C-alpha cells in the first residue's frame, strides 16, 4: 500500500552521551552531598563496576539510553586516614594498601570537608599527638584550630569544652610534654579570663621538679625575693630568671608583669 | 487490520504538524492522526529550565536522534531525562502522534495489537543542569583558570566551594605566587593554609608568605607560626630569623612574649611582620616606650 | 615621725579558713612606695610574703603563692593581704612594709598582727 516513510534526522549526540565514567575519578570524587555527577550512558554489565568503585554514591537510572549520574550519600573516610592531614579530601583503597591517586579497581574514600571545624578529629589526634607519633605541625595546627572552630553549633563548642577539660587533665600531669606546650601556648594567645584561668590552673598542678625546672621566674627563692624589694620596677624586668624562663610556662601574672618594664625607645630591656 | 489508503494531510498553521489520513476495511479504523516532526534547532527553552522537542524516541532507537534538534553549543548544559509514553509510526520513526478528538489512548492500543503501523517509546525532554566535566585535564583548566570557557559553577566559583581544593593544593605548590592560587587562600580552608604553610616553610622568604601570613591572620595565626618555626630552624643564621629563633642560644627563645621589646630590631616598624610570630607580633604592640 | 603602718585583721583560725589582713598606711602615698607583707614566726627570722610595686604589679612566696593575695586602694591608701586556705604552718605575726621608689633609707616598718591556725 506504498507507505510514505522518512527517516529521522542524524543524531547528534551531547556532552552528556559523550561522557566516560572510567575518566572521571577527578569529577566524582570532589563531588559534595545533595550533588548529581552525571556519568553518560552506562552499560547494564557495568553498574556492579561503578558501584564498588564509588560505595559513597547511589548510582541512579537519570535518563535514555543508561543516562546515569552519582549522587553522594555518605563520607566513609576514618580518623587515621582523614584526621592527620589537613590536605587530603580523599583516598584509594587497593588489596589493603591506601593510595593518594586513582588506580583501577580501587574504591574511592572520602573525608568530611568540616572534619576538622568540628570535632570530629579531637579523639583520634588527642591520642595520636601524644608520644612517638607526635607531628609538630599537624599538632600545632589542630589545637590551634580548636580555638577558632568554624563550627559555632552549639554541638561544635560542646565538643571544644570537652576537648580542654581532656588537655587540662592530661597536662596537669606533666606541661612539658609537646601537646601539652603547644595548648599552654595557644592559650595564652586567645588571651582571654578562662584561658588565663586554665593556664594558671595547670601550671600550679606541676610537680616541685616541674617547678624547680621551668618555674623558677614565678617560684623565686628567698634571697631573690627579698632583694627584688629593693628596686622599684617588677622583679621579672631584670631577673634573669624571667629572662630565661621559657614564656609558655610562666603564670598570667609574671606574663603580663613581663610587658611593664619601660622600653627605652629602642632596647629598654 | 487491512490498509488501502494513505496520505499526508499539511497542517493548518504549524509545518511540523501534519495528518495521517488512514483507511482500512472497517472504517471504525479509519482516522486523521495528528502528529509533529521536528522542532528546529532549538537554542532557548520551551519550558522554564526545559527542551521538550517534538519527537517521540520509539524504545531501541538511537539516544542522540533526541538531540539532533538542538544546538551543539547549547546542549552542553542539558542532560536528558525519562519522557512522557508518546506513540510514532513505525515507517515513520520519530514522528509524535498526538492524541486529539478521534485518535484516543485507546485507538492506538488497538492499532499496534493490529499490525506494524504504530510503534511506542517516550517523549524527548531535557533540563537545564549546568556543564558536564569528564576529564581530569578539564577540571584543571577549570580550577587553574586558565580556561573557563564551559566550567560549571562549582569548579568555577573563585573558590567559594571546596571543588577545587584537590587540585590547588598541588597546582599551587608549584606556583606559590599565582593570583588565583592567593585568591584559593583567600578562602581560608584548611587545604590551602595547610598547603601554603608547607611551601611558607620552606620560601618563607617569598613575597607571597608575606600575603599568606596577611591572609591567616589573626583567624589561623596557627599555620604562619608552624612555617616560621620550621624555616628558621633550618635557617638559624638567616638575620630575619634573629627574632623568631635567637641564633646565639641554645634555644632561640630570647625574644619571644613579652621580651620581643627589649630589642629594637624586632619591635623596627616597617620589618615584615612575617618574621615574628603571631602573639609575639601582638605583644610587639602592647609595649611601654619612655 | 607619724608614718603609720598599723595592721589588723588577724585573728585565730582553723585549717582551711580564710582572713583578710588589712594596713591602712599614713604619712606615706602608695603610688610611689612598694608595700611589702611580712611574716615572722616565733623564735624565726621575719620573711617577705606578698608585695606589690607602685605600679601596681604583685608577687609572692612561692609557700603562699596562689594562696594569698596582695591587693591596695589607692583611695583609701591601704593595702591588704587575702589569706584563703590557711595551712598551720603560716602562724606567725604578720606586719606591713613600705619602701621608696628610689630613696633607699626610706624605708618603714608597721606594727604588727597576730595569724594562728589550729585545732
Amino acid at each position: 500500500v506504498e507507505l510514505p516513510k522518512r527517516d529521522p534526522p542524524p543524531g547528534v549526540p551531547t556532552d552528556e552521551m559523550l561522557l566516560n565514567v572510567d575518566k572521571m575519578h577527578d569529577v566524582i570524587a570532589p563531588a559534595k552531598l545533595l550533588e548529581y555527577v552525571h556519568i553518560g550512558p552506562l552499560a547494564k554489565d557495568k553498574e556492579d563496576k561503578v558501584k564498588k568503585r564509588y560505595p559513597e554514591f547511589r548510582l541512579v537510572n537519570t535518563g535514555p539510553g543508561g543516562l546515569s549520574a552519582l549522587l553522594r550519600q555518605s563520607y566513609a573516610g576514618t580518623a587515621p586516614n582523614c584526621c592527620r592531614t589537613f590536605q587530603r579530601t580523599h583516598y584509594w583503597k587497593k588489596d589493603g594498601k591506601i593510595s593518594d591517586k586513582y588506580e583501577e579497581g580501587a574504591v574511592l574514600e572520602s573525608c568530611w570537608p568540616d572534619v576538622h571545624d568540628t570535632g570530629k578529629c579531637d579523639v583520634d589526634l588527642f591520642d595520636w599527638c601524644q608520644g612517638d607519633t607526635f607531628d609538630r605541625n599537624i599538632c600545632h595546627q589542630w589545637i590551634g584550630s580548636a580555638f577558632n572552630r568554624a563550627d559555632r553549633t552549639v554541638e561544635g563548642q560542646q565538643s571544644l569544652i570537652n576537648l580542654y577539660n581532656k588537655m587540662q587533665t592530661l597536662c596537669s600531669k606533666d606541661a612539658s610534654v609537646p601537646i601539652c606546650e603547644s595548648f599552654l601556648h595557644h592559650l595564652r594567645a586567645h588571651n582571654t579570663e578562662d584561658s588565663k584561668e586554665m593556664i594558671d590552673y595547670i601550671l600550679r598542678q606541676q610537680s616541685a621538679d616541674f617547678k624547680q625546672k621551668y618555674m623558677r621566674c614565678s617560684y623565686p627563692t628567698r634571697d631573690k625575693l627579698e632583694e627584688s624589694l629593693k628596686y622599684a620596677e617588677p622583679r621579672e624586668c631584670w631577673d634573669p630568671e624571667c629572662s630565661n624562663a621559657n614564656v609558655n610556662f610562666l603564670l598570667t601574672r609574671n606574663y603580663n608583669n613581663l610587658g611593664l618594664c619601660n622600653i627605652v625607645r629602642g632596647s629598654g630591656l | 487490520v487491512t490498509l488501502n489508503r494513505i496520505k499526508i494531510a499539511p497542517g493548518i498553521a504549524d509545518i511540523r504538524d501534519k495528518y495521517m489520513e488512514l483507511g482500512f476495511n472497517y472504517p471504525e479504523y479509519n482516522r486523521a492522526v495528528k502528529f509533529a516532526e521536528e522542532s528546529y534547532t532549538y537554542y532557548y527553552e520551551t519550558s522554564p529550565g526545559e527542551i521538550k522537542p517534538k519527537f517521540c524516541l520509539i524504545d531501541g532507537m538511537s539516544i542522540d536522534h533526541c538531540s539532533s534538534f538542538i544546538v551543539p553549543e547549547f546542549a552542553k548544559q542539558y542532560v536528558l531525562i525519562h519522557g512522557e509514553p508518546c506513540s510514532s509510526f513505525k515507517f515513520r520513526p520519530g514522528s509524535l502522534i498526538y492524541y486529539q478528538n478521534e485518535v484516543t489512548p485507546e485507538y492506538i492500543k488497538d492499532l499496534k495489537h493490529a499490525t506494524d503501523y504504530i510503534a511506542s517509546g517516550q517523549r524527548c525532554h531535557f533540563i537545564k543542569k549546568d556543564y558536564l566535566l569528564g576529564d581530569s585535564d578539564s577540571v584543571a583548566k577549570c580550577c587553574s583558570k586558565t580556561n573557563t570557557k564551559h566550567c560549571p559553577k562549582i569548579f568555577n566559583n573563585n573558590y567559594k566551594t571546596e571543588h577545587c581544593d584537590d587540585f590547588m593544593t598541588g597546582f599551587c605548590r608549584n606556583d606559590p605566587g599565582n593570583p588565583n592560587c592567593l585568591e584559593w587562600l583567600r578562602a581560608k580552608r584548611k587545604p590551602a593554609m595547610s598547603t601554603y604553610s608547607d611551601i611558607c616553610s620552606k620560601h618563607m622568604d617569598a613575597r607571597y608568605c608575606s600575603e599568606f601570613i596577611r591572609i591567616i591572620r589573626p583567624d589561623y595565626f596557627t599555620f604562619g607560626d608552624t612555617a616560621l618555626y620550621v624555616f628558621c630552624n633550618d635557617h638559624k643564621g638567616n638575620r630575619n630569623c634573629w627574632c623568631a629563633n635567637y641564633p646565639k642560644s641554645n634555644s632561640g627563645d630570647k625574644y619571644l612574649g613579652p621580651r620581643v621589646c627589649w630589642l629594637h630590631e624586632c619591635t623596627d616598624e616597617s620589618r615584615d611582620r612575617k618574621w615574628l610570630y603571631y602573639n609575639q607580633d601582638v605583644q610587639r604592640t602592647r609595649c611601654k616606650y619612655v | 615621725g607619724e608614718v603609720q603602718l598599723q595592721a589588723s585583721g588577724g585573728g585565730l583560725v582553723q585549717p582551711g579558713g580564710s582572713l583578710r589582713l588589712s594596713c591602712a598606711a599614713s604619712g606615706i602615698v602608695f603610688s610611689n612606695n612598694r608595700m611589702s607583707w611580712y611574716r615572722q614566726a616565733p623564735g624565726k627570722q621575719r620573711e617577705v610574703v606578698a608585695t606589690i610595686t607602685s605600679g601596681g604589679a604583685t608577687d609572692y612566696q612561692d609557700s603562699v603563692e596562689g594562696r594569698f593575695t596582695i591587693s591596695r586602694d589607692m583611695a583609701k591608701n591601704t593595702v591588704y593581704l587575702q589569706m584563703n586556705s590557711l595551712k598551720p604552718e603560716d602562724t606567725a605575726v604578720y606586719f606591713c612594709n613600705a619602701r621608696r621608689d628610689n630613696f633607699a633609707t626610706a624605708i618603714y616598718w608597721g606594727q604588727g598582727t597576730q595569724v594562728t591556725v589550729s585545732s
